[PDB]
């Protein structure tokens, strides 16, 4: 196995710090055999370079189970060698990879023996073979070669990778070469004759850089079992799905379902996992059974249906716009597909994410945009042309008037049900001939005793008594009641600028119970008004349901 | 020779994640980028360099956009409290402020070479099938503010004749930013301007205008309407009541008298007119400056910016939570996204030529929706701080 005669990569320690100098743990008379064999053989090699006791440095080495393995516990090594920049900031996606008629697969055997470590660092990976007992002075080597487990031997393996193959790359400008770890992808449009030819026409040029790769009796056939995905010429599709039907399902078992269906999500449309998701929350025992909830139950048995015959994606044309399509599941679950000739998707995707305690449908619809925007641009360079399940005139209105801004780029209704709507309007203008509410809430800090309660113009009044609450809970069940008592028309004047948030933005789910039952009420009513007022100034209304509320309290 | 830049001590290098880029985007920074280094601008780097900067593409030409914002905290020292260029305060009172682009000026200077490994930018790859492509300065870089610290020297030589030659004329530079101000008519302003590029170009550089001295604040508004209903004077209670808290010497006793009893909103009560000289007084307390408030060179500046529908947003600049500094408002196919970073390039500009500074905004707007978008429709060639924030449902209507 050669070692590519490429640029050493200059490596420093991180600033004012010596290299290791950890003793070699006594070792027994058969691991020092094995590895003074496994030693001797990496010495031919040119792998390994013996030295004497001028060098100070040293690291552990141990040997594993036939045959055996020679281990180096590099950790204090690592914890002495500089940072190096991050080899790789995401994995390529199969979804975004080009048609080729012809394709086959490379990878370098040996990839960190092959390429050369910088001469002034080498003297920091010494290690010693230890004689039988304590007795005489053990074998010093150190490493020439980029040692495996050593922090900076990925960084620097991929570095050298990219500078070999640029020179062939330029020549080659209508031959794709995908290059990740120590394997390779090279497709082109070329024909089986002219095709295998440049394929070994590449393989010279690696040999040639010491990188030795495998000929065309012994290169991978296609489907390339890859990353968990398998992968063909001219379509892609994730390795076969499995999910076993238990008589009790454990944690673990649980865990691993939800996984291998988030994995599957990625071109199975439809996909769900919530109620399977929401067993596994309030976490505890690893072995324990859950029961399955009845709703678990269809979730899963609607899963095994989409999972029972095989989905495949298609590949990525430039030319072509890429259409991406989103409907709404159920409460928080939102699934997309991606295409470029309708209905062949490239790949598929889920939404469910909760942002923050009180949403609606249209900001759960342009958090999926958002999240579908920002993985077409790493996946395809652009953005899609979407397709939504809601009207313009609703989309107009809800951005409009709202407080955030918001941008969703080129889009068309398409009418899929279940529609994305508001629930609900709040007036613009107080009401003319409906009941004013004025309400309030109050809550001790010690007793944690609360009120909540009305005061109205037509001299209507109410107080509630709470145990368990806040002065924030006490506003909400203040709204609330008033909403109870009034009828189809309301005015309500609240000191809670809290309250008038939560409203305001017109959510139609909450995780609070509370906000849930507003909401519920706030749909039945016709025309609601809300306001507010500054607490504690003696005005109007608000300072009579402030007696109230107080008393016994405050 | 090169004069030497250090960090601050206990902190070291930037190690910012680089967004992912358009094609398009893409594409022109390669091109960008394989001309500069044909020029020994810039140098391709090895994986030893752990150290990282975005690198974005703004606009009929492409150009490169460099976010140097945490290697200019990490080196904050050194173009401030050691060689900081002085803010002269005759800028905000011209009639006439012209800006001009002169980070063309930087390449000619050779940076440190102790210094090049903390500019190191990735130009990053579509569905990251290549590793990225990895660059570092070897001459001052455009965004840096380390760069007009240096380059001081070499500004004063180029701008000493016509300083000389108009004694009445600021030159004030920020960053890549050259501002320029007089009093004169604009004609004779822009000839100057025509003029000051002709000693530029002798060195080998290369507008759009601004009139400082018409900047108005904007007033925190009352209504003046005849028939107020009982819900407009709550509303106006509440707006004076937070106006109280900034403004000294905010009346509120008289109008508070008007709401006595649980009265319904739309029945209108007839006014007093003790209560109308509130009204009136409060008016003229509102539309003057602050009293008590003043730009503090040590504390940073916070923007505000809120949404007020039909194109028009609202901002407020301050150090300490409602002691305004400056308040003002934008107005305007267009869209949020597109009015949002125009307002803040707008209020950046503006805090650049009164203060010397920009502020640190908070904008209302999801953290992942700007991200993607804010370079869409971005033209500065600073980038200034950024929070993201939840308008508060009352103080959007107490700004109108
Ligand atoms: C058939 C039996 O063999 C197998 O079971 C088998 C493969 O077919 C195979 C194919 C590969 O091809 C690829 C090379 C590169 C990529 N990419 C990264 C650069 C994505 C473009 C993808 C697939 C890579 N590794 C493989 N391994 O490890 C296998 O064990
Ligand atoms: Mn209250
Ligand atoms: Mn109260």
């Amino acid at each position: 196995s050669p070692i590519s005669p490429i640029e050493t990569v200059p490596v420093k320690l991180k600033p004012g710090m010596d290299g290791p100098k950890v003793k070699q743990w006594p070792l027994t008379e058969e691991k020092i055999k094995a590895l003074v064999e496994i030693c001797t053989e990496m010495e031919k090699e040119g792998k390994i370079s013996k030295i004497g006791p001028e060098n100070p440095y040293n690291t552990p080495v141990f040997a594993i189970k036939t045959k055996w393995r020679k281990l180096v516990d590099f950790r204090e090594l690592n914890k002495r060698t500089q940072d190096f920049w991050e080899v790789q900031l995401g994995i390529p996606h199969p979804a975004g990879l080009k048609k080729n008629k012809s394709v086959t697969v490379l990878d370098v055997g040996d990839a960190y023996f092959s390429v050369p470590l910088d001469e002034d660092f080498r003297k920091y990976t010494a290690f010693t073979i230890p004689s039988i007992n304590n007795e005489t002075p053990g074998i010093r080597y150190q490493y020439n070669v980029l040692p495996q487990g050593w922090k900076g031997s990925p960084a620097i393996f991929q570095s050298s990778m990219t500078k070999i193959l640029e020179p062939f790359r330029k020549q080659n400008p209508d031959i794709v070469i995908y290059q990740y770890m120590d394997d390779l992808y090279v497709g082109s449009d070329l024909e089986i004759g002219q095709h295998r030819t440049k394929i070994e026409e590449l393989r010279q040029h690696l040999l040639r850089w010491g990188l030795t790769t495998p000929d065309k009796k012994h290169q991978k056939e296609p489907p390339f079992l890859w990353m968990g995905y398998e992968l063909h010429p001219d379509k892609w599709t994730v390795q076969p799905i499995v999910l076993p039907e238990k008589d009790s399902w454990t944690v673990n078992d649980i865990q691993k379902l939800v996984g291998k269906l988030n994995w599957a999500s990625q071109i199975y449309p439809g996909i769900k996992v919530r109620q399977l998701c929401k067993l596994l929350r309030g976490t505890k025992a690893l072995t324990e059974v859950i029961p399955l909830t009845e709703e678990a139950e269809l979730e899963l048995a609607e899963n095994r249906e989409i999972l029972k015959e095989p989905v495949h994606g298609v590949y990525y044309d430039p030319s072509k716009d890429l259409i991406a399509e989103i409907q709404k599941q159920g409460q928080g679950q939102w699934t997309y597909q991606i295409y470029q000739e309708p209905f062949k998707n490239l790949k598929t995707g889920k939404y469910a994410r909760m942002r923050g305690a009180h949403t609606n449908d249209v900001k759960q619809l342009t958090e999926a945009v958002q999240k579908i925007t920002t993985e077409s641009i790493v996946i395809w360079g652009k953005t899609p042309k979407f397709k939504l399940p809601i009207q313009k005139e609703t989309w107009e209105t809800w951005w409009t008037e709202y407080w955030q801004a918001t941008w969703i780029p080129e889009w068309e209704f398409v009418n899929t049900p279940p529609l994305v709507k508001l629930w609900y309007q709040l007036e613009k203008e107080p009401i003319v001939g409906a009941e004013t509410f004025y309400v309030d809430g109050a809550a001790n800090r010690e007793t944690k005793l609360g009120k909540a309660g009305y005061v109205t113009n037509r001299g209507r009044q109410k107080v509630v008594t709470l145990t368990d609450t806040t002065n924030q809970k006490t506003e909400l069940q203040a709204i609330y009641l008033a909403l109870q008592d009034s009828g189809l028309e309301v005015n309500i004047v609240t000191d809670s600028q809290y309250a008038l948030g939560i409203i305001q933005a017109q959510p139609d789910q909450s995780e609070s119970e509370l906000v849930n039952q507003i909401i519920e009420q706030l749909i039945k009513k016709e025309k609601v008004y809300l306001a507010w007022v500054p607490a504690h100034k003696g005005i109007g209304g608000n300072e009579q349901v402030d007696k109230l509320v107080s008393a016994g309290i405050r | 020779e090169t004069v030497p830049v250090k960090l601050k001590p206990g902190m070291d290098g930037p190690k910012v994640k680089q967004w992912p880029l358009t094609e398009e985007k893409i594409k022109a920074l390669v091109e960008i980028c394989t001309e500069m280094e044909k020029e020994g601008k810039i140098s391709k780097i090895g994986p030893e360099n752990p150290y990282n900067t975005p690198v974005f593409a703004i606009k009929t030409k492409w150009r490169k956009l460099v976010d140097f914002r945490e290697l200019n905290k990490r080196t904050q020292d050194f173009w401030e409290v050691q060689l900081g260029i002085p803010h002269p305060a005759g800028l905000k009172k011209n009639k006439s402020v012209t800006v001009l682009d002169v980070g063309d000026a930087y390449f000619s200077v050779p940076l440190d070479e102790d210094f090049r490994k903390y500019t190191a930018f990735t130009i990053p790859s579509i569905n990251n099938e290549t590793p990225g492509i990895r660059y570092q300065y070897n001459v001052l870089p455009q965004g840096w503010k380390g760069s007009p610290a240096i380059f001081q020297s070499s500004m004063t030589k180029i701008l000493e004749p016509f300083r000389k030659q108009n004694p009445d004329i600021v030159i004030y530079q920020y960053m890549d930013d050259l501002y320029v101000g007089s009093d004169l008519e604009i004609g004779q302003h822009r000839t100057k301007i025509e003029e000051l590029r002709q000693h530029l170009l002798r060195w080998g550089l290369t507008g759009y205008e601004l009139h400082p001295d018409k900047w108005t604040v904007q007033p925190i508004v009352l209504p003046e309407k005849d028939s107020w209903t009982v819900n407009d004077i709550q509303k106006l209670v509440g707006k004076l009541n937070w106006a109280s808290q900034i403004y000294p010497g905010i009346k509120v006793r008289q109008l508070c008298k008007l709401l006595r009893g649980t009265k319904a909103l739309t029945e209108v009560i007839p006014l007093t007119e003790e209560a109308e000289l509130e009204l009136a007084e409060n008016r003229e307390i509102l539309k003057e400056p602050v009293h008590g408030v003043y730009y503090d060179p040590s504390k940073d500046l916070i923007a505000e910016i809120q949404k007020q529908g039909q194109g028009q947003w609202t901002y407020q600049i301050y150090q300490e939570p409602f002691k305004n500094l400056k308040t003002g408002k934008y107005a305007r196919h267009t869209n949020d996204v597109k009015q949002l970073t125009e307002a803040v390039q707008k209020i950046t500009t503006e805090s650049i030529v009164i203060w010397g500074k920009t502020p640190k905004f908070k904008l209302p707007i999801q953290k992942e929706t700007w991200e993607t978008w804010w370079t869409e429709y971005w033209q500065a060639t600073w980038i200034p701080e950024w929070e993201f924030v939840n308008t508060p449902p009352l103080v959007k209507l107490w700004y109108q």
